[PDB]
């Protein structure tokens, strides 16, 4: 009955030093029922990524329908968009659905490609922005995430640091929610490498 | 409805659907195929709402039937398998929601790979090496859990079905009527006859 | 299970550094019809404790008799009704707060919120709050209703944690609630100009003010505001 | 409609280490969006080296602690002033808890002392009595933001041996009461961030063999 | 929220906190409340999180292209009526409360709007969860003719009131100043009165403590 | 929760994970769920926690006074039905339990009784009982015959409650494993799914759902 | 709120009080509930804030066109309009509004137009919460062609009391005097009206 | 129904009008809704007629014994056994009962007992659904230490005001007069006080 | 619980029982006897709510061997029916009403003669050639309608069973895992073992 907890699922990302970092966990139930071992929950449109929590429909629709969207704006453009720009294509995509929107916790991670600065956001299911210099949480364990990242974290960690502490932020929150592990995958995001880890994991 | 299965092996896919059609406390028939061909080589098995089922399947089936004809050349199981989703993500949606589950099993002629997709009423899509709806997924997905190995062939494919289908047989409350068996493979669609 | 009927609005309260301040208007309403205007609601016990009572007022009217009894009940077979054993605030308070938490756990609440004000017999401040629920707590300054809405970040400003009793006088507390009991009747729909105020001091004793009044009231912009918006006349 | 219940906020935290045990609590006290006191203790000493908190519903909890510090006292006249054990005592909480089975006791209850090894004790109950020991618990508002903390720091949860291809977990072992302090501290600071009922002050109550212990640190007032 | 607006000498100031919350967690540490409507005429918003940011950017648009299309200066009126006749429309359904203030060639203006589409003319205002804080200062404080440095002050003050005493506020008190002949000031995170302690431990990670199953680079290229 | 027991020819098998759950929210991983009543009696936990261990370690007074008067160790039946008919005293009220009482009298044999809050009471040699039940069965009965040896016997009981804390999101932290004979209960360890389901994964080779 | 509206020999008089409440919280205690939907014809809202002030709007707007193409209107014809919107839309309005104005040849005029959006042309009006207190008063008191001294007073006093009994009402009391002179604003604060 | 109670000079007057309705009808024109309970103690009473009734024979009962074993009691005696019995089933009733009494020491007095059951002594009373519309004309009008005919006019005057604006409210005005010289019952027809 | 049915013969009464045990989607039992001996020649079968069932029959069986002890003497099939009968009316108005019905199938010594009542919940009490409870009667009423003799044999009557239970088994949704039968005749209770 409530859409944002039958699938089940997270995402969390983080900024460091001249890198960013965003993890999913990899779940899909139906309610009690786990049913997919390798459902990941983020995505990319050249070098900006986007994770979504929520409804797992709304998460494959969003998806298919930012690539649409973002396949446009490189063609008129002739370059790829950006983080800033991203999100606020997000944010107005998700507010034109005002009144019949789609169940999900999206979250930007990237790096922008002038500036070279890191950027995160997230926002509610309504379009609302929120914009941050250390970390953004969504999902099913976000009070745990809240919880991991409020303490675990410090700022310009390097790249091999953020790892560790991102990882560990997604882990043991997802260890307390029923809804949410299952696998996890990590990104690690430089100027110009962007590395991709699978997690070891608890798989109760 | 109630009962379909998926089983993905080497190089076929399997569907298992249970034969009955109830309605209050009379079963109406008892050799029901929850069921219908959208190419040569993709199958799709239905669960779910009396009268959408069937109404949905057919409309699938019509409109990949067209689109074969239009380009004289089949969809690949994950182009059809993508547009049933858009359908039923659709559908969620309306007026009136189509109240159906469906398993799609195809052989990617292009890939030589069999390939099985589980899709809901919410247009919530999964590949997967086996599959379920309803509550038969309560029992056999931790049974396949066990005994599913990636390289079977397709006769271990069936034992291991056969297995699935004596469990739900033993512990489900309801007389599901048997099932009726198809196999997917480079050759096409063909059902077992006893099983 | 009860709804309440006649009622009382916010009483106020704060510590200062020889005793206590309470406040509580004048008025028993009857929804949104102020029936009553002579509604006494701060009721002392001995010469060291007042009682400030809101909600329903029935219910405040069982209140008052249940602490005169209970005053009339400590003299009994006591010879030292008016020393060492007369009722501390801190005793009233406990047997109140008792009284509720049973009424609600007998799903037959006594519809109030309350505030015991006063000094112990060793000079200590007591200020302790209780209601429907049995819900207790201590704060350096207390209110109830609208007054813990609009009264406690006023009286916080003057008194803001343990160590800013003893830098605080009488003057200037009185001074705090006397505005605070301004706002509130700018700004509650069921409050009253007409209040009462008590202050407990550990030299002076107990100060009981009636008829008090809301002064000093800003109007005089209200002649410049003309229409919603854009009606300039 | 009449509704019995309320919520009055906070969250508290018990650590257990070899030869001592924490009780934490926040001292703030809220209903809705206000706050009643920013200095309201809810984490109490009982008497015979134990220490409680019955987090949630605030006159559930004192009526808990009340009912709990009396079967204290009278455990003492009936069985010669014996010393109540942890053990004992949880069990005996339990009984309180359950009694209300029907129309509880809204509360999240912790317990700390030592056990009759002189090994520190935690042991935390649901509403209805349901209990038991570990070596680590955070209970009410902010339990979900803080728990999954202690799991990490606590009992090394998801940590494994660098260098061992994860096939060695970081080993087991207790905490002195420093380090255990400022997990603590970090806890509480960390939910005061990001829950709106968590702040204000902080006051630990510390349990060894020579008995109880309390420090207090001021936490954000927004 | 606690946002508000405060009229002085040669113009107005309004404020706002900065916490943006989900039930009772804090989703946002230091939001953004304050909105440009054009260079002079500034907004700030309390109730549903997104609505007040959309409706403020609507009207911002469209009184952009108003300004363009008459070679004025837009008024503070314009959007008043603009945004008032949007809320109404949508019966409350868009849940934004908004504090509107600028000045235009006809002077300074202050007014408020509430999410069913009425409005307020007054001289000093308040909104959101945290006004009643705000206003009881407001009204303790307020007086005729303030300069812009004792209206900055009252303005903040109320903002603080709500910040400490309303849980849903907190953090920091953003400002703008809208005066007569001058460029309107926007002073972002004008008092950060929550600063978060230093925490008491490094909670960085051997390297190599997260156990790993695969590795790839990923292709962002052509 | 799930938890199971079943007869065979080397008596009894009785395994139960460890999950606690306070809806979404994982409130423990390392709850106990099997209580040992006497050396030759064990009941299982699940259903509502307080219900479980409240009324359950109430049933082991009950047997221990039953011996005290009767100078002889209470029949599995009739310790069961101290329980079904406690429970159907307070049916309606809303206590939430689904016990197995699992024991070994020489008047019975190895006898395990299901006993659940709506005041059912079955004699029979296999139940899986909680919110996974369906997965442990599926598993159990797949792989069950009459004269599995006691190795291969808790090795069912263990995988069985695996697979099913490994689907059903309201089960899982470890598998505590216990095997009842003619000279009582013996306990066979604590197993964290934490490691056990690598290891299964690795030696069975089964698992292949999951990313490896 | 409390309101009302008094005919008297040289045109008409409206009142109000200044208090607008959210439950029982003040959210304005200096509102101004006298609102011009034309030179000589107002209008006092009672009932929702949003939806009055969108009539009033409306209205306004209306009356301005009809100015445009026809002169001006007369009361009877602001009624009208206020009439047609508060009944059409009935189901979705809560507002009670009385209208009052000043023709030449009309002299004073008063309309009420209650929550069903009917009409009823009365020498004088009262609505509001507070206007239930009065009823009996207002009755006693009230005379035809009463001066503008008279009128003021009787005014004040009967908006005094609905404001001592009706916690919905308060603040302080405006009036607006239409006469052939012109326009004139009154406003009364209560350390006056309150020990009348 | 439409009560009250007023002291005076030389003692008390209650009044109240004689209607009592089932919804829309009347079910009784000429009700008689001032009740002695003690020779020179009367109450008015609004609320369900049950009730009321229940509990003013209570009362009655409940003083005539008060009477056998300890002489006149006070009017402040029977306003707390009418108290009593509303407070303590506060649940079960709809009363609202007004008290009036006359002791030659206390001279006359008046309680009004709302329906929550908290009592509060007042130099005059008024109550039931018709009150509302007199609040203000009451609070104009009443004087203290007024003369018999003066307090007969007041109540007549603003009984006429209550039963002109509530419908539940009509058909005669009776009083009952209660000082040193006795008990004096009065009763006005509708052509007399409509008209006033 | 579900199926119970009751046939009575020239000589004898039979009583056929479902052996199904069923909570949610889990059957936890397939060999459960619905039934208690109340005496030598007096047989009762039952179903209902869960817990309430076996409650009721061993709280009458109780009753019925003390009323047995007591006298040393077994009461007539219709005395034990009127006795049980009334302990379901009393009950239906009780805070918490048994929600039971029972088919009681007795042999009286004295009139040489089988005996079959039906009592549902609310104790409403029939005495019948054949009797079912539950959804089973909707069924099987018809069938015996047609095929029942009043004069068959034990054997003849077992056949008619068989054919009840084949359209059970055919037509009702839930699979009741096969009956349980038992024979009540001159010479006391026994069961047939392969049904
Ligand atoms: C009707 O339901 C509501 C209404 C208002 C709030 C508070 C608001 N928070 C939000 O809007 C958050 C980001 N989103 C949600 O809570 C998601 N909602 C789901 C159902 O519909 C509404 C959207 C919020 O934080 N408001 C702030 C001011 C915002 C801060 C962010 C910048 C824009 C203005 C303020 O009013 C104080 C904190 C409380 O409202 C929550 C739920
Ligand atoms: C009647 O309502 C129910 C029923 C069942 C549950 C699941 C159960 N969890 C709990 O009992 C949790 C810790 N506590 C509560 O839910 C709190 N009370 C519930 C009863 O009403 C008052 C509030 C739980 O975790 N059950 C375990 C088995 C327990 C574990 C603890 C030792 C005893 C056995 C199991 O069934 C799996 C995890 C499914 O719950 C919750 C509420
Ligand atoms: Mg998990
Ligand atoms: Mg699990
Ligand atoms: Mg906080
Ligand atoms: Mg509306
Ligand atoms: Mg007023």
């Amino acid at each position: 009955s409530d859409p944002s907890s039958i699938n089940g699922g997270i995402v969390v990302a983080m900024t460091g030093k001249d890198c960013v970092a965003i993890a999913c966990d990899l779940r899909l139930g139906s309610q009690s029922l786990g049913v997919s071992n390798k459902f990941e929950k983020i995505f990319h449109y050249g070098h900006v990524f986007l994770g979504i929590t929520g409804l797992a429909t709304d998460v494959t629709t969003l998806n298919e329908m930012f690539r649409y969207k973002t396949n446009l704006y490189k063609l008129k453009e002739e370059r790829a968009i950006e983080p800033e720009t991203f999100t606020q294509l997000v944010s107005s995509s998700l507010y034109e659905r005002r009144f019949g929107p789609y169940f999900v916790g999206p979250v930007v991670a990237g790096i922008n490609s002038k500036s070279g600065k890191p950027f995160i956001a997230g926002f509610d299911l309504i379009g609302c922005i929120d914009e941050a210099k250390d970390f953004i949480v969504s999902g099913t364990a976000s009070d745990q995430l809240f919880g991991m990242c409020e303490s675990l974290y410090e700022p310009n960690l390097e790249p091999e640091d953020l790892f560790e502490t991102i990882s560990q932020a997604l882990l043991n929150a997802a260890d307390r929610d029923a809804l949410s592990g299952w696998g996890a995958v990590v990104y690690i995001i430089k100027k110009d490498e962007v590395v991709k880890r699978y997690l070891k994991m608890r798989q109760d | 409805m109630d009962i379909i299965l998926g089983i993905r092996v080497q190089d076929s896919v399997i569907l298992a659907s249970s034969k009955a059609v109830t309605r209050g406390i009379s079963v109406l028939k008892d050799s029901d195929d929850k069921t219908r061909q959208l190419s040569p080589h993709t199958l799709m098995s239905f669960a779910g709402e009396a009268g959408d089922t069937v109404q949905f399947a057919e409309y699938i089936q019509a409109n990949i039937q067209l689109y074969s004809i239009r380009e004289d050349y089949e969809l690949s199981p994950q182009a059809v398998s993508s547009f049933v989703r858009q359908e039923l993500a659709k559908s969620i949606r309306s007026r009136r929601p189509y109240q159906v589950n469906v398993l799609i099993g195809g052989y990617d002629k292009k890939k030589n790979k069999p390939e099985l997709y589980q899709i809901d009423y919410l247009g919530t899509k999964v590949e997967l090496p086996y599959g379920a709806h309803g509550y038969s997924g309560f029992y056999t997905f931790s049974l396949l859990d066990h005994h599913y190995r990636p390289d079977m062939t397709t006769e271990e494919g069936l034992d291991l079905l056969k297995l699935c289908v004596q469990e739900l047989e033993k512990r489900m409350p309801m007389d599901f009527k048997g099932v009726i068996v198809k196999i997917v493979d480079k050759d096409g669609i063909r059902q077992v006859d006893d099983f | 299970t009860q709804q309440p009927i006649v009622t009382g609005t916010s009483v106020i309260s704060m510590k200062y550094d020889n005793g206590v301040i309470i406040a509580a208007d004048n008025l028993g309403s009857y929804g949104s019809l102020l029936r009553f205007n002579g509604v006494e609601r701060l009721i002392p016990v001995g010469d060291n404790t007042v009682v400030g009572i809101s909600g329903d007022i029935s219910d405040m009217q069982h209140i008052e008799r249940l602490l005169k009894d209970l005053v009339t009940e400590n003299a009994y077979d006591n010879p030292l009704a008016d020393a060492e054993e007369a009722l501390e605030p801190s005793y009233i308070f406990e047997y109140l707060a008792t009284v509720m938490y049973q009424r609600r756990s007998k799903m037959n609440p006594l519809w109030n919120a309350i505030i015991v004000a006063g000094v112990q017999s060793n000079g200590d401040q007591f200020l302790r709050y209780v209601n429907l629920l049995g819900v207790t707590y201590s704060s350096p300054t207390l209110a109830t209703g609208f007054g813990a809405h609009m009264a406690n970040p006023l009286l916080r400003k003057v008194v803001d944690r343990e160590s800013d009793i003893p830098k605080t006088t009488v003057q200037v507390a009185e001074e705090a609630i006397v505005n605070a009991m301004r706002v509130l009747y700018y700004r509650d729909a069921r409050s009253s100009r007409n209040f009462s105020l008590a202050i407990i001091d550990k030299n002076t004793g107990l100060t009981f003010k009636k008829n008090l009044q809301v002064e000093n009231m800003k109007w005089d912009f209200a002649k410049d505001i003309k229409g919603y918006g854009t009606q300039k006349i | 409609q009449f509704n019995p219940y309320g919520d009055n906020g906070g969250t508290i935290l018990g650590i257990a280490g070899e030869d001592f045990a924490v009780l934490a609590g926040d001292t703030r006290n809220i209903t809705d969006y206000s706050i009643n006191s920013r200095y309201e203790p809810k984490v109490f000493d009982c008497g015979d080296n134990i220490v409680m908190s019955a987090n949630g519903f605030a006159a559930d909890g004192d009526a808990l602690v009340k009912r709990f510090k009396n079967s204290v006292k009278w455990y003492h006249f009936d069985h010669n002033d014996k010393k109540l054990s942890i053990n004992s005592a949880a069990r005996n909480i339990q009984h309180l808890l359950y009694g209300k089975r029907f129309f509880p006791y809204y509360v999240h209850t912790i317990i700390a002392g030592l056990d009759e090894d002189g090994k520190g004790a935690v042991y935390s109950f649901d509403p209805v009595g349901s209990y038991e020991r570990e070596q680590c618990r955070a209970g009410g508002a902010a339990a979900s933001l803080i728990m999954p903390f202690l799991d990490n720091q606590v009992n090394f949860k998801n940590q494994y041996e660098p260098g061992t291809n994860g096939k060695v977990k970081k080993p087991l072992k207790y905490l002195s009461v420093e380090e255990v302090i400022k997990l603590v501290r970090d806890s509480f600071t960390s939910a005061t961030e990001r829950h709106i009922q968590v702040g204000d002050g902080l006051e630990i109550l510390i349990v060894t063999k020579d008995g109880v212990r309390k420090e207090f640190y001021e936490l954000k007032r927004d | 929220t606690t946002i508000v607006g405060v009229k002085f000498n040669n113009g107005v100031v309004i404020a706002a906190d900065t916490r943006s919350t989900q039930g009772p967690i804090v989703a946002d540490k230091n939001c953004a409340k304050l909105h440009r409507i054009s260079p002079k005429i500034w907004c700030a918003g309390a109730g549903t999180a997104a609505d007040t940011e959309a409706v403020t950017q609507l009207i911002g648009s469209n009184i952009e292209l108003h300004s363009l299309y008459t070679s004025r200066e837009p008024r503070v009126v314009s959007a008043l009526q603009m945004l008032k006749q949007h809320l109404f429309k949508y019966q409350g359904h868009i849940g934004a409360y908004l504090i509107v203030a600028g000045v235009d060639p006809t002077g300074s203006h202050l007014f408020s709007i509430h999410a069913h589409g009425s409005t307020d003319v007054g001289y000093y205002l308040s909104l959101g969860s945290g006004s009643l804080a705000a206003m009881a200062v407001l009204e303790s404080h307020w007086k005729q003719d303030l300069t812009k440095e004792e209206a900055i002050k009252l303005a903040s003050d109320a903002i603080q009131a709500g910040i400490w005493n309303d849980l849903g506020s907190g953090s920091n008190v953003d400002v703008c100043v809208m005066e007569i002949g001058k460029d309107a000031e926007y002073l972002r995170n004008y008092l950060t009165p929550n600063v978060r302690e230093e925490k008491q431990k490094s909670y960085k990670f051997p390297r190599g403590t997260t156990a790993v199953l695969k590795e790839s680079i990923v292709n962002i290229c052509d | 929760t799930t938890t199971l027991a079943f007869r065979f020819q080397g008596g009894i098998i009785v395994a139960v994970d460890s999950r606690a759950t306070a809806g979404n929210w994982v409130a423990s991983q390392t709850v106990k769920k099997v209580i040992e009543i006497n050396p030759f009696l064990l009941g299982t936990m699940a259903g509502g926690a307080a219900d479980c261990q409240f009324w359950e370690t109430w049933l082991g007074s009950q047997c221990r006074l039953h011996e005290l008067r009767e100078k002889e160790r209470i029949s599995v039946a009739a310790a069961s039905k101290i329980l079904s008919n406690l429970v159907y005293q307070y049916k309606g009220a809303g206590l939430s339990m689904g016990t197995m009482i699992c024991g070994y009298t020489r008047k019975e044999g190895p006898t395990i009784y299901y006993v659940d809050s709506d005041g059912t009471r079955l004699k029979g040699d296999i139940f899986c009982v909680g919110s996974g039940q369906t997965f442990a069965y599926g598993v159990l009965d797949s792989n069950y015959k009459w004269d599995l040896s006691v190795e291969d016997a808790l090795y069912l009981g263990k995988r069985s409650i695996l697979a099913a804390a490994h689907r059903d999101a309201y089960s899982g932290g470890s598998v505590n494993l216990y095997h009842v004979t003619e000279d009582g209960w013996i306990y066979h360890g604590n197993h964290d799914v934490g490691e056990l389901f690598w290891k299964v994964k690795e030696e069975e080779g089964s698992f292949n759902n999951v990313i490896g | 709120t409390s309101i009302m509206a008094v005919t008297f020999k040289d045109g008409v008089i409206l009142g109000a009080d200044s208090r607008t409440t959210t439950g029982a919280y003040i959210a304005n205690r200096v509102t101004d509930k006298l609102t011009r939907v034309h030179d000589k014809i107002w209008c006092c809202r009672s009932g929702s804030a949003a939806d009055t002030q969108a009539i009033a709007d409306i209205v306004q707007y209306h009356l301005e066109l009809y100015t445009s193409q026809y002169g001006t209107p007369s009361t009877e014809t602001a009624a009208s309009v206020f009439k047609e919107l508060c009944y059409e839309n009935k189901d979705n309005l809560t507002a009670g509004i009385i209208v009052a104005g000043y023709d030449d040849k009309n002299k004073g005029e008063v309309y009420t137009i209650p929550l069903g959006g009917s009409v009823h042309k009365l020498p004088y009006a009262i609505a509001g919460s507070g206007s239930t207190f009065i009823y009996g008063y207002c009755d006693k008191n009230f005379r035809e062609n009463m001066s503008k001294e008279e009128t003021v007073d009787f005014i004040k006093h009967s908006l005094s009391q609905a404001i001592k009994w009706d916690g919905s009402s308060g603040g302080v009391i405006r009036m607006v005097v239409l006469t052939a002179a012109g326009v004139e604003r009154l406003i009364f604060y209560p350390d006056e009206y309150e020990q009348l």
